[PDB]
């Protein structure tokens, strides 16, 4: 039989349509939306199918409906028409009825509860209402589908209107006119018929493999290449290919979670706690932790993306592969690749025409597949030159333009790149300039945001610290909260740079400039990192402290303070006569100031603010009883 | 009458040339020489045919070389976004067949038929090529005939026709060592040979320097970009009138 009782189901949906509320949350939902829908000239209503799970009788309706969506939709069409007629003329609230009266409507539920997954669907689950998710790849051109047949009698020009019922064409046997009774005289005029748009769309599905969906009517060309899509429709296999008849398509936490986020954000050790909890297997490296976490936060996107890219140029025994392999798993899912094991086609795409589609199609590579996410590239120093040439336009415009035989098109590859590269030779050698220690040409090396020189120094004390950190770990914030925080910050905060924060950029860039490799590329980072820091703080604007911290992070990553300005070499060690002179002058000045004021003593904070605009000098003076 | 008046204001004013110079790619600060060059390239010279039948090329080619920091690609993007007909391409992505014309088997028969490459497309327009120095010489050579003869000649697989290639080539490139080796002269910093350099009516090499007064304003404007006379729509209207003159 049928699980849908026409009168019972229409009465139940009438009761739901007039009584639903979510639990200001107290106001009724469709009691408000009915007037708006009567105002609208639209031909369809997107039914909020999450309300079906929020209310009991509608959950029962879903369980009954799982096998018979079409009957309920067909009933709801007439129900919508009747409701419109009533609210217009029976309630005497409106008078525009004729076109609504004559036309046909539909309804599309868009938030139905999900099923058990595509591969788990059984042969009896065919023709059931289903809900799925994935990413769209390809689209077929508009294909007309027959609805009306226009037959003309080839001996008397009489015309008959014939329509298709359940995919059946019925050719009239004889002319219907009283005089003209010639059999088989009816003929079809191809271009006087009526058709409707049908389109096949390819979708890479991920159950809660690729599935080729089918769409009809206004659903065509609403889904295009690269769309992030959730599907509500019918799973189909007919005498047997698997395909989905789409009924609606979607183009796209607790308050306790908000309380937890606020608590973690408010505590003063926020940065320290984040760095400490991101990677337990990697000890210390505060700057590297801050940089990679900032890359995960990302900058603000304006129309000017915020895709921060970081290069690790440490010694070839420091934990760097362990960080990237972990990032590949903790971040929202991306693609893990290696420069040595990649090619230009492997990153960008394979592109070719199609006979059936009559337009270009793409076999997406990892670099384009990472659109909107994060990609990891080990062996960045070993990437082929032709492949490296792709990175240029990717990092400069987030696009890839190709012009070859019969194909001229551009593809978007907006993604963040985290890369590791061993130094030239078996180890980093500070006896050579820092530029000469990296095997990347200046045009590619100069456009990164952060480059980290994670060197290894042999020292018994630090070796003991690391060994005691590691050896006791394998005896015998959670990642869920970390991902929750990362998603929330990207979801909500859009920080704007303040005037004071803007002003310091000029001085910082000029200071980096006057020590001349301080190209204009690093000035992009001087805002990209600042916006990411503001997002991490969850502050709605970029603070001057955020800018100063970003500048400090860049300086520490590059390690300019330990870098020789004359030859680019690095000091190994990073009591001096300049230290002695500074301490002596500071002690003299504070000794003068502490008694120049009309008091025998003063607070040390006020003295520090007066002089710096210290502790060792005052401690030594106290040792001398001054 | 109103259309004529609007187009007339842009022509009958004393300072229109400087106004149009200061209007190409308003996002890119400075670099006024390239702004003049692109403006002149968009209004290429009158084509002439000799009474002997020999034709004189009228389109203007431009090449720009700069350090990896100076914004040389934004000019190419502005041109392809503004030109009525334009094609953008990359030096390494492009190939010989993809620029001039492709010899491909045709439908409805067993004979061959051409397909339009990057140069045949946007004919009577501006073609933009980025990373020009990265191009292989074997596929740089094929651009020469379009650059000087405004034609594409094919003698391959049953096709022996000569095709129109009236296009203005705009290119961007980098010095041989990426950075401008300011120790040496212009002769040693470029890998381009004389035959291809001779075919550019305009040629600019722009550099970077640590001048504080320049870098301060550069930083201010490139930060304003990330913070946020004649409009770009009017320039196409002006060019549609200007291009027809024959001085
Ligand atoms: N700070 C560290 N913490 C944990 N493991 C480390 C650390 N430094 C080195 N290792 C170990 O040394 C090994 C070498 O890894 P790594 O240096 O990242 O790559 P590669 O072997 O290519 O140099 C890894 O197995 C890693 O576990
Ligand atoms: N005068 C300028 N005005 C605004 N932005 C600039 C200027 N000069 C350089 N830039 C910035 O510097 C970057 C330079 O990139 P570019 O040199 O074009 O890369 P490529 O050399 O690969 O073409 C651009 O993204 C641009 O935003
Ligand atoms: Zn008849």
């Amino acid at each position: 039989g049928t699980n849908v009782s026409i009168q019972e189901c229409t009465t139940n949906f009438r009761n739901f349509l007039m009584s639903f509320k979510y639990k200001t949350d107290e106001e009724l939902y469709y009691i408000k939306q009915l007037n708006e829908m009567r105002e609208l000239g639209t031909s369809n209503l997107n039914l909020d199918a999450r309300n079906l799970l929020a209310y009991k009788q509608t959950e029962d309706l879903y369980h009954q409906l799982l096998n018979y969506p079409q009957e309920v939709i067909s009933i709801m069409d007439q129900t919508i028409k009747d409701c419109m007629v009533s609210l217009i003329v029976d309630n005497n609230l409106d008078y525009d009825l004729d076109e609504i009266e004559t036309k046909f409507y539909k309804v599309r539920p868009y938030n139905v509860g999900s099923c058990k997954g595509m591969r788990e669907l059984n042969p009896n689950d065919i023709d059931k209402l289903i809900n799925l998710k994935g990413l769209v790849l390809r689209s077929t051109p508009v294909i007309p589908d027959m609805k009306v047949a226009f037959f003309k009698c080839n001996v008397c020009d009489h015309t008959m209107a014939v329509e298709i019922d359940r995919g059946v064409i019925q050719e009239p046997a004889r002319c219907e006119r009283i005089d003209c009774n010639e059999p088989n005289s009816m003929s079809l005029i191809h271009n006087r018929c009526s058709f409707a748009d049908k389109q096949v769309i390819k979708l890479q599905e991920t159950p809660d493999h690729s599935i080729s969906l089918c769409v009809y009517d206004e659903l065509v060309d609403s889904c295009r290449a690269g769309d992030r899509i959730e599907v509500t429709g019918t799973f189909r296999s007919i005498p047997y290919k698997t395909y989905v008849d789409v009924v609606h398509v979607k183009k796209v936490i607790t308050d306790q979670d908000l309380a937890k986020i606020r608590e973690v954000a408010a505590r003063e050790d926020l940065y320290s706690l984040l760095a400490r909890s991101i990677a337990p297997s990697i000890y210390e490296l505060e700057d590297v932790k801050k940089g990679i976490l900032l890359q995960l936060f990302g900058g603000t996107n304006k129309t000017y993306r915020g895709d921060i890219n970081i290069l690790l140029c440490g010694d070839p025994s420091t934990s760097k592969s362990q960080i990237l392999q972990y990032v590949h798993k903790i971040t929202p899912r991306g693609v893990y690749t290696s420069g040595k094991g990649s090619s230009a086609v492997g990153l960008t795409a394979y592109i070719t025409r199609d006979v059936d589609t009559k337009q270009l199609v793409l076999e997406s590579g990892a670099l384009v597949l990472s659109d909107g996410g994060v990609c990891c590239i080990d062996e960045f120093d070993k990437m082929s030159d032709s492949t490296r040439s792709v990175l240029h336009e990717v990092m400069e415009q987030q696009t890839i333009s190709i012009a070859k035989a019969g194909i001229i098109t551009t593809l978007n590859a907006r993604s963040s790149i985290l890369a590791s590269a061993n130094p030239i030779g078996s180890r980093y050698n500070p006896n050579l300039p820092v530029t000469e220690n990296i095997d990347l040409p200046p045009p590619l090396l100069s456009r990164f945001d952060l480059v980290y020189l994670v060197l290894d120094k042999v020292d018994e004390k630090n070796d003991r610290e690391l060994a005691k950190h590691l050896t006791n770990l394998y005896l015998e914030l959670p990642v869920e909260f970390l991902t929750m925080y990362i998603s929330y910050a990207k979801e909500h905060i859009h920080p704007i740079i303040t005037e004071a924060a803007k002003t310091e950029l000029v001085r910082a860039y000029v200071g980096m400039r006057k020590m001349g490799t301080a190209t204009t590329r690093q000035l992009e980072s001087m805002i990209r990192l600042a916006e990411a820091h503001a997002k991490m703080k969850l502050k709605n604007v970029v603070e001057l402290e955020d800018v100063q911290e970003a500048v400090r992070l860049i300086r520490s990553a590059i390690k300019d303070y330990a870098t020789d300005p004359k030859t680019g070499k690095i000091d190994m060690n990073l009591k001096s006569v300049i230290q002695r002179k500074l301490q002596e002058d500071l002690s003299r000045e504070i000794m003068n100031v502490l008694k120049d004021q009309a008091s025998d003593s003063m607070s040390f904070n006020e003295l520090i603010k007066q002089i710096n605009e210290i502790q060792e000098a005052l401690s030594r003076l106290q040792q001398e009883d001054k | 009458s109103d259309e004529i008046n609007e187009l007339k204001e842009m022509v009958k004013d004393e300072h229109i040339y400087d106004k149009l110079v200061r209007s190409i790619a308003p996002a890119v600060f400075g670099h006024e020489a390239v702004k003049k060059g692109i403006l002149l390239q968009m209004l290429g010279g009158v084509h002439k045919s000799t009474v002997e039948g020999i034709k004189l090329r009228g389109d203007i080619n431009i090449c720009v070389v700069g350090d990896p920091s100076t914004s040389k690609s934004q000019f190419l993007k502005y041109v392809v976004g503004f030109a009525p007909r334009s094609v953008y391409t990359s030096g390494k992505a492009s190939s010989a067949a993809g620029l001039t014309a492709a010899v491909v088997r045709d439908e409805e028969g067993g004979d061959y038929t051409i397909e339009a490459g990057a140069l045949m497309l946007a004919d009577n327009g501006i073609c933009c090529i980025d990373e020009f120095d990265k191009m292989d010489i074997s596929d740089q050579v094929a651009i020469h005939e379009a650059m000087e003869q405004q034609t594409i000649s094919i003698a391959k697989a049953g096709i022996h026709a000569t095709l129109n290639a009236r296009t203005s080539i705009l290119a961007a490139a980098n010095p041989v060592g990426g950075r401008y080796n300011r120790k040496l002269s212009l002769r040693g910093n470029l890998n381009m040979t004389a035959p291809i350099m001779s075919r550019f009516d305009l040629f600019f090499v722009i550099l970077d320097d640590c001048n504080e007064k320049i870098d301060t304003e550069l930083a201010s404007h490139i930060v304003d970009l990330h913070m946020k006379p004649f409009s770009a729509e009017q320039l196409r209207r002006y060019i549609k009138y200007a291009r027809t003159f024959k001085p």
